[PDB]
C-alpha cells in the first residue's frame, strides 16, 4: 500500500 | 506521570503546558512534546484551601513546610483509630521548634454535606470542600479506592483508606507512609514522615 | 509455556471438578459464554496453564469429562459455566460401572479406555511441552476408582517422568455410602502407591466438620462442599499461574514434600474459614492465620494431626504480606509444636509466597502436609477390609468378572506394609 | 477539529489537533464484547504505560476507533482506555473504517500511519507480537 | 577497556539485581528507558545514540520472573534475549538444574556472555548472584561457573551467595542444596561473600525500626554493598581499590576466600535527626557484632583480614584515627601473622537513596568485607542438618533418579569437613 | 516503579 | 509543654 516516504537528507 | 498518568490532574497538567509551550513556539527552537522538568503545573486553585473558622488561603502559602495529603472518612473505625494519634503527632512535631515545620491538607469521603462537618470539627488543619472538583480528581490521581467505584486505567489500589502520603512541589508523590499499604502497620508510620525532604517549593 | 492437563472421573468427580473451573474461571475473569472481562494483565499472561484459544477469542478448558454414568456429564452441561468444555472432549457411558471396581477396570474398562486416552495426547501433544496431571476423583465409588484408575496407569506408561497428582476423595469412618468401600479403595491404592507421584486426601465427613465448626453452617451443600476444596485446589497452582516473592511449582512442592518415593499421601487444609460471626471481629494477620493450618478442626481431611507428628509441612500464602512472619511464624509453631514435630528432619516447614491473593480476600494460604496422622483411615479400611474376607461375601461378582482371589491378598500384603514403613519411621 | 478527544472526569477536553508532533500515532481498532480484544485491550494499555512513560519525552500516541453497535457502549470503554479517542458522532471514525479496509474475526488491529495520513504500518492479534512496533518509525515533523 | 560484567542465576538472583539496577540507574541519572536526558562505560555500553546498555545475563529455568520483568516498567532498560529463561524449574533439585535441564539453556548463556565480554579488552571479573538453597540458583549457576572457569582462567570470579539461615528456612532441601555445591563452587570462584537470610533481616530489625519490611527491602539494603564496593570503578577517589587487588589484599591463602559484609549507617528519618555520622562511630557501628550480615558472632571469631571501603567526604586525616582506636579496641582480635589487616579506602561520591525507599541519604558510609574464622560456625550449623538429612538416605531417592548417583554426596561431605579443618590451622 | 533522578549539582 | 526561651542575658 502507500507507506509514507521517508524524510530528505538534512543537508549539513 | 507520576504517580500514574491516567489521572484527571495530570491530563489538564501536560494539555496547558503544551499549549503554553506551543503558543510561545508560535510566537517565536523548541522540541515537542516538552519534558517533565518542562512542565510546570499551579496544583491547588485559589478557593480550594481553608483552616480553621474557613477561610480560604492560597497554595503560596504552603512554601517551606512539609505538606501531607490525608484520605479519610468518618465510618471507617481504622480513621476513628488513627485519628486522635494524628492529632498528637501533628501537635508534638509542630510546637516543638521554631518553625511551622508540618502541615496536613484533608480530603474525605464523606457520604453528603453534613457528614463532613462532624469530621471538620474535629480536625485543625487545612482541608479542601466536597462540593468542588478538586477532591475527586486528587482521588484518583494518588490511587486511593476504599472499593472499586470508578474504574481504573489497569492500575490495582496501591493503597487503601486511611492513607497519608507526603508530596513535593509539582504535585509530585514524595513516599507513602504505610499505615495502609502492601505493608498495613498501624498507628506508628507517622513518625516516618521526613520533614527535610518533603518541600513545597 | 508449561500446562496442566485435568481428567475429571467419577460422579463426584465430576461435580467437584466442575466447581473447579466454576472458581477458577470466574478468578481468572472469564465469563461462561468464554469471553473476557476484567482488563489486568495478571490474569492474562497466563491463562495457558489451564485454557486453551479457540481463534474465536474464546477459552475452552484443557478438561476431560470421564465417566460411565451419562447423568453426571448432563448436570455439567445444564449447571452454569456448563458451555466451556468441548463436546468433543466428553467421553459417555451407558452400560454404567454401578458401584463396581471390577467391572468399572475391565469389562467397561476396556471400550472407552482407548477413547479417552484419544482424548487426552490430542490434548497432550497440541501444546509446546506440557507439565501434568491433575485428576479429580473418588475411592468410593466404582467408576470414579476403577475406571479412573485404569486411566492413571495408561497416562504414565506413555509419559513417565511427568508429574502427576490426584485430589481424590476417601471412603467415610462414621457415615459411610455405597457399601462396598474398602473393596474399592484398596483395590485403588495400590495403582496409587506404585503409579502416582502426589496423592491428596479428602473425607467428605471431615469437609462436614468444616462446615459445622469452622463455618457455623446449619445446611450446606454440595456447591458450598466442593468450594472449599477447590479453594485448596486453586491453591496448590494458583503460584503457578501468578507471580510471586518466592514462586513455586507442582514439582518444587514434590521434591521436597515426599520424602521416600512410595509415601506421598498428603494433608490438604485452606485458611481463613468465615462465618457471620467470624469475619467481622477477625483480624486477617499472618500470625491470626498461623493457627488455622495447624487446627484439626481446619483440616479437610479426618486424620487427627495430634495423634501423629508431620513429617514435612508447606504452606502457600497469597496477598500483599511480608515473608519473613510467614517463616518466624512457620518458626515459633515448631519449637511451641515440637513434640508435634518429626526430630530427625531440621527446619521441617516449607514456605511459599504468590502475589496474587484469592479474588476478593486480602490473605489466604494452603496448607499441604506429610504426616503421619494419615494412618487412621488407612487401618480403618484395613480392617474393614478383613471382615468382608474371612467369610467370602460381596466379591464372587468380582470373580465373575476376572478379579479372582489372587491379587486381593496382596493387596494386603502392600497396605500393611504401607502402614508398617509408616510406623517404623516414628 | 473538535473530532478528537483527550479523556478528562467531568468534562471531555477536546485536545489540539497538532499534539501529536514527534511521536508515533497508532489507530487502536476495537468493538465492545468482542472475545478476541477483550485481551488485547489491557496489554495494549501495558504498551502504552511502559514505553511512553519511562523517559520524560513522550514516545507514543494511541487514537482510539470504535466499532461498537452502541452509544453508551463506547462510553464505558473510553473511560476505560487510558488513550484518546474519537467521538461517537464525528465523521471521522466511519471515514477511517472505510478507509483501513477493516470490516464489521480480524478485529482486533493496529495501524501506525504517518504525518501524511497514509497507512505506515500494519499487524494484527489473530492467534511478544505487539512489542514489533517501534516507537522511533513515526517521528513526526 | 577494563569493565564488568554481572551474571545472575536464580530467581533470588534476578530480584536482587533488580533493586541493584533500580540504584544504579538511579546513581548514574541514566533513565529506565536508557537515555541520559565517561563513568557510565564501567556498566554501560553507548549502543548508537545516547542509550547506555547494562551488561547480563538473567537465568532462571523458573519462567515466573523473567517473563514478569519483561513486562515490568524496565522492559527497554535490557535487552531482551539475555532474559532467556527455561520452560520449567529445577524445583529445588541440585540434580535438576546441573544436568538435564541445565544443558539447553547453559549453551545459550555461554555464547551470550562470549559477545559480551568482547565489547572491551582487557576485562576485570564477574558480579555473579545465586541464591544457594534452591535447585536452578545453585545448579545452574554452579554449571555456569564451571564453564567460566575453564573458558576464561584470568578473571576474578566474584560470586555473593545466598546462604540459608539457620532458623529461617523456606525450604527443606537446603541442607542437602548447599552441601552438595559448596564442593563444586569452592575450586572454582575466586572471591565469595556470605549472606545469610536472617542477619540481615535483624539488620533492619533494629536499625531501619521497621518490624516488617519485604524481600524488595532487604535487596535495597544489599543493593547498597553492591554499589560502594565497586563504586571505586566507578567514580574516582581518593584512594581507590578496585576488584582485581582483592588475590593481593584480601585473601590470605587462595582455599579460604569466603568472607563477610557489612554497610553502615543503614537508618532512616528517626536516626538521622539525632545523630552526627562520623568516621568513629561509624567503623564502630560496622564492627558492630549484631550488623554483620551472616549471623558471625567475632566474640569467639578471629579476624585475619579486612578492607573498609568510606565514601563522601571523608579525609584520612581521620580515618588512620578510625582504624587506631580499632586496633587498640580489645573486643576486636586480630591474627599473629599479620601485623596489620586494614586497608581503607575512600570515593568522593556520597551515596544515593531511592526514593520512596526506607534508607534517608547520608553523607558518609561504608562497606566491610573480613575474613575471619568465625566463618566455622557458619559451616558448622549446614554440617549438623546435612548429616541428619543422610542418617536414613532421606530425600535423595529423586536425585539418584536424575544423576546424583551414590558417592557424591559422601566426598562433598568430606571436602565440606576439609573447609571446616581448613579454618583452625589458620587460626592457630 | 518510574522513579526520578537525583539533582547533578553543579560544579561541587 | 513547649516551654518559652528565656531572654539571652543581655549583657555588654
Ligand atoms: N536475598 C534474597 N534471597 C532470596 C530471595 N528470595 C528467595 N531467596 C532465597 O533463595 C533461597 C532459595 O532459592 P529460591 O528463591 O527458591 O530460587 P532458586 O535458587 O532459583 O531455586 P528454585 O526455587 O528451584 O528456582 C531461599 O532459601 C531464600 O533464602 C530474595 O528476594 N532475596
Ligand atoms: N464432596 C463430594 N462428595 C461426593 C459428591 N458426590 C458423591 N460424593 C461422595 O462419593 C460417594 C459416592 O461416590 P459416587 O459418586 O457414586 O462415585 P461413582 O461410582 O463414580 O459414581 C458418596 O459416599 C459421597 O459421599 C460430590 O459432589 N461432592
Ligand atoms: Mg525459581
Amino acid at each position: 500500500v502507500a507507506k509514507p516516504l521517508p524524510p530528505p537528507v538534512q543537508t549539513v | 506521570s507520576q504517580p500514574v498518568f491516567a489521572s484527571p490532574l495530570n491530563v489538564e497538567k501536560r494539555r496547558l503546558n503544551e499549549e503554553r509551550a506551543l503558543m510561545q513556539a508560535q510566537k517565536a527552537n523548541i522540541q515537542l512534546p516538552p519534558n517533565y522538568g518542562d512542565m510546570d503545573l499551579i496544583l491547588f486553585p485559589e478557593g480550594s484551601l481553608k483552616n480553621s473558622n474557613n477561610t480560604v488561603i492560597p497554595q503560596s502559602h504552603l512554601k517551606g513546610k512539609s505538606v501531607a495529603l490525608y484520605f479519610a472518612d468518618g465510618a471507617d473505625p481504622k480513621c476513628a483509630s488513627l485519628l486522635p494519634f494524628l492529632l498528637n503527632y501533628y501537635r508534638t512535631m509542630n510546637e516543638g521548634g521554631a518553625n511551622q515545620k508540618i502541615e496536613i491538607i484533608f480530603v474525605s469521603l464523606d457520604r453528603d454535606r453534613e457528614a463532613f462537618e462532624s469530621h471538620r470539627a474535629h480536625m485543625p488543619w487545612l482541608s479542601i470542600d466536597l462540593e468542588n472538583p478538586l477532591t475527586e480528581i486528587l482521588k484518583r490521581h494518588f490511587r486511593v479506592m476504599k472499593e472499586y467505584e470508578v474504574p481504573t486505567y489497569g492500575y490495582g489500589s496501591r493503597t487503601g483508606v486511611p492513607s497519608v502520603i507526603v508530596i513535593g512541589s509539582d504535585g509530585r508523590e514524595a513516599q507513602f507512609l504505610p499505615i495502609c499499604s502492601g505493608l498495613e502497620e498501624g498507628d506508628r508510620a507517622l513518625l516516618r514522615w521526613d520533614w527535610r525532604n518533603t518541600k513545597f517549593a | 509455556m508449561r500446562e496442566i492437563v485435568h481428567v475429571q472421573g467419577g460422579q463426584c468427580g465430576n461435580q467437584i471438578g466442575a466447581k473447579f473451573w466454576e472458581v477458577i474461571s470466574d478468578e481468572h475473569g472469564i465469563d461462561p459464554t468464554g469471553t473476557y472481562c476484567g482488563d489486568s494483565d495478571l490474569q492474562l499472561e497466563r491463562i495457558n496453564v489451564f485454557y486453551n484459544e479457540a481463534t474465536g477469542g474464546r477459552f475452552v478448558p484443557r478438561a476431560i469429562l470421564m465417566d460411565l454414568e451419562p447423568g453426571t456429564m448432563d448436570s455439567v452441561r445444564a449447571g452454569p459455566f456448563g458451555q466451556l468444555f468441548r463436546p468433543d472432549n466428553f467421553v459417555f457411558g451407558q452400560t454404567g460401572a454401578g458401584n463396581n471396581w471390577a467391572k468399572g477396570h475391565y469389562t467397561e474398562g476396556a471400550e472407552l479406555i482407548d477413547s479417552v486416552l484419544d482424548v487426552v495426547r490430542k490434548e497432550a501433544e497440541g501444546c509446546d511441552c506440557l507439565q501434568g496431571f491433575q485428576i479429580t476423583h473418588s475411592l468410593g465409588g466404582g467408576t470414579g476408582s476403577g475406571m479412573g484408575t485404569l486411566l492413571i496407569s495408561k497416562v504414565r506408561e506413555e509419559y513417565p517422568d511427568r508429574i502427576m497428582e490426584t485430589f481424590s476423595v476417601f471412603p467415610s469412618p462414621k457415615v459411610s455410602d455405597t457399601v462396598v468401600e474398602p473393596y474399592n479403595a484398596t483395590l485403588s491404592v495400590h495403582q496409587l502407591v506404585e503409579n502416582a507421584d502426589e496423592v491428596q486426601v479428602i473425607d467428605n465427613e471431615a469437609l462436614y466438620d468444616i462446615c459445622f465448626r469452622t463455618l457455623k453452617l446449619t445446611t450446606p451443600t454440595y456447591g458450598d462442599l466442593n468450594h472449599l476444596v477447590s479453594a485448596a485446589m486453586s491453591g496448590v497452582t494458583c503460584c503457578l499461574r501468578f507471580p510471586g516473592q518466592l514462586n513455586s511449582d507442582l514439582r518444587k512442592l514434590a521434591v521436597n514434600l515426599i520424602p521416600f518415593p512410595r509415601l506421598h499421601f498428603f494433608l490438604i487444609g485452606f485458611a481463613p474459614l468465615t462465618s457471620r460471626g467470624s469475619q467481622q471481629y477477625r483480624a486477617l494477620s499472618v500470625p491470626e492465620l498461623t493457627q488455622q493450618m495447624f487446627d484439626a478442626k481446619n483440616m479437610m481431611c479426618a486424620s487427627d494431626p495430634r495423634h501423629g507428628r508431620y513429617l514435612t509441612a508447606s504452606a502457600m500464602f497469597r496477598g500483599r504480606m511480608s515473608t519473613k512472619e510467614v517463616d518466624e511464624q512457620m518458626l515459633n509453631v515448631q519449637n511451641k509444636n515440637s513434640s508435634y514435630f518429626v526430630e530427625w528432619i531440621p527446619n521441617n516447614m516449607k514456605s511459599s509466597v504468590c502475589d496474587i491473593p484469592p479474588k476478593g480476600l486480602k490473605m489466604s494460604v494452603t496448607f499441604v502436609g506429610n504426616s503421619t496422622a494419615i494412618q487412621e483411615m488407612f487401618k480403618r479400611v484395613s480392617d474393614q477390609f478383613t471382615a468382608m474376607f474371612r467369610r467370602k461375601a460381596f466379591l464372587h461378582w468380582y470373580t465373575g468378572e476376572g478379579m479372582d482371589e489372587m491379587e486381593f491378598t496382596e493387596a494386603e500384603s502392600n497396605m500393611n506394609d504401607l502402614v508398617s514403613e509408616y510406623q517404623q519411621y516414628q | 477539529p473538535d473530532v478528537v478527544k483527550r479523556t478528562q472526569q467531568g468534562n471531555y477536553v477536546p485536545v489540539r489537533p497538532d499534539h501529536f508532533a514527534g511521536v508515533s500515532v497508532a489507530l487502536f481498532f476495537a468493538k465492545a464484547g468482542h472475545s478476541k480484544c477483550a485481551q488485547i485491550v489491557p496489554v495494549v494499555r501495558q504498551f502504552y504505560k511502559t514505553t511512553n512513560f519511562s523517559g520524560e519525552k513522550a514516545v507514543i500516541e494511541i487514537i482510539y476507533v470504535s466499532l461498537d453497535k452502541d452509544e453508551q457502549d463506547f462510553e464505558r470503554v473510553r473511560a476505560l482506555m487510558p488513550w484518546c479517542s474519537v467521538e461517537y458522532k464525528s465523521c471521522l471514525r466511519k471515514k477511517l473504517i472505510e478507509r483501513y479496509r477493516v470490516p464489521n474475526t480480524a478485529i482486533p488491529l493496529l495501524i501506525v500511519i504517518g504525518p501524511n495520513g497514509e497507512e505506515a504500518g500494519r499487524m494484527n492479534f489473530q492467534q511478544f507480537v505487539l512489542q514489533r512496533w517501534d516507537y522511533r518509525f513515526n517521528k513526526w515533523p | 577497556m577494563r569493565e564488568v560484567i554481572s551474571i545472575h542465576v536464580g530467581q533470588a538472583g534476578i530480584q536482587i539485581g533488580n533493586a541493584c539496577w533500580e540504584l544504579f540507574c538511579l546513581e548514574h541519572g541514566i533513565q529506565p528507558d536508557g537515555q541520559m536526558p565517561d563513568a557510565f562505560n564501567t556498566f554501560f555500553s553507548e549502543t548508537g545514540a545516547g542509550k547506555h546498555v547494562p551488561r547480563c545475563v538473567f537465568l532462571d529455568l523458573e519462567p515466573t520472573v523473567v517473563d514478569e520483568v519483561r513486562t515490568g516498567t524496565y522492559r527497554h532498560l535490557f535487552h531482551p534475549e539475555q532474559l532467556i529463561s527455561g520452560k520449567e524449574d529445577a524445583a529445588n533439585n541440585f540434580a535438576r538444574g546441573h544436568y538435564t535441564i541445565g544443558k539447553e539453556i547453559v549453551d545459550l548463556s555461554l555464547d551470550r556472555i562470549r559477545k559480551l565480554a568482547d565489547n572491551c579488552t582487557g576485562l576485570q571479573g564477574f558480579l555473579m548472584f545465586n541464591a544457594v538453597g534452591g535447585g536452578t540458583g545453585s545448579g545452574l549457576g554452579c554449571l555456569l561457573l564451571e564453564r567460566l572457569s575453564v573458558d576464561y582462567g584470568k578473571k576474578s570470579k566474584l560470586n555473593f551467595c545466598s546462604w540459608p539461615s539457620p532458623q529461617v528456612s523456606t525450604a527443606v532441601v537446603e541442607p542437602y542444596n548447599s552441601v552438595l555445591s559448596t564442593h563444586s563452587l569452592l575450586e572454582h570462584t575466586d572471591v565469595a561473600v556470605m549472606l545469610d537470610n536472617e542477619a540481615i533481616y535483624d539488620i533492619c530489625r533494629r536499625n531501619l525500626d521497621i518490624e516488617r519490611p519485604t524481600y524488595t527491602n532487604l535487596n535495597r539494603l544489599i543493593a547498597q554493598v553492591i554499589s560502594s564496593l565497586t563504586a571505586s570503578l566507578r567514580f574516582d577517589g581518593a584512594l581507590n581499590v578496585d576488584v582485581t587487588e582483592f588475590q593481593t589484599n584480601l585473601v590470605p591463602y587462595p582455599r579460604i576466600h569466603f568472607m563477610l559484609s557489612s554497610y553502615a549507617p543503614i537508618i532512616s528519618a528517626e536516626k538521622a535527626y539525632h545523630e552526627q555520622l562520623s568516621v568513629a562511630e561509624i567503623t564502630n557501628s560496622a564492627f558492630e557484632p549484631a550488623s554483620m550480615m551472616a549471623k558471625c558472632d567475632p566474640r569467639h571469631g578471629k579476624y585475619m583480614a579486612c578492607c573498609l571501603m568510606y565514601r563522601g567526604d571523608v579525609v584520612p586525616k581521620d580515618v588512620n584515627a578510625a582504624v587506631a582506636t580499632i586496633k587498640t579496641k580489645r573486643t576486636i582480635q586480630f591474627v599473629d601473622w599479620c601485623p596489620t589487616g586494614f586497608k581503607c579506602g575512600i570515593n568522593y561520591q556520597p551515596p544515593t537513596v531511592v526514593p520512596g525507599g526506607d534508607l534517608a541519604k547520608v553523607m558518609r558510609a561504608v562497606c566491610m568485607i573480613s575474613n575471619s574464622t568465625a566463618i566455622a560456625e557458619v559451616f558448622s550449623r549446614m554440617d549438623h542438618k546435612f548429616d541428619l538429612m543422610y542418617a536414613k538416605r532421606a530425600f535423595v531417592h529423586w536425585y539418584v533418579g536424575e544423576g546424583m548417583e551414590e558417592g557424591e554426596f559422601s566426598e562433598a561431605r568430606e571436602d565440606l569437613a576439609a573447609l571446616e579443618k581448613d579454618y583452625e590451622e589458620v587460626g592457630i
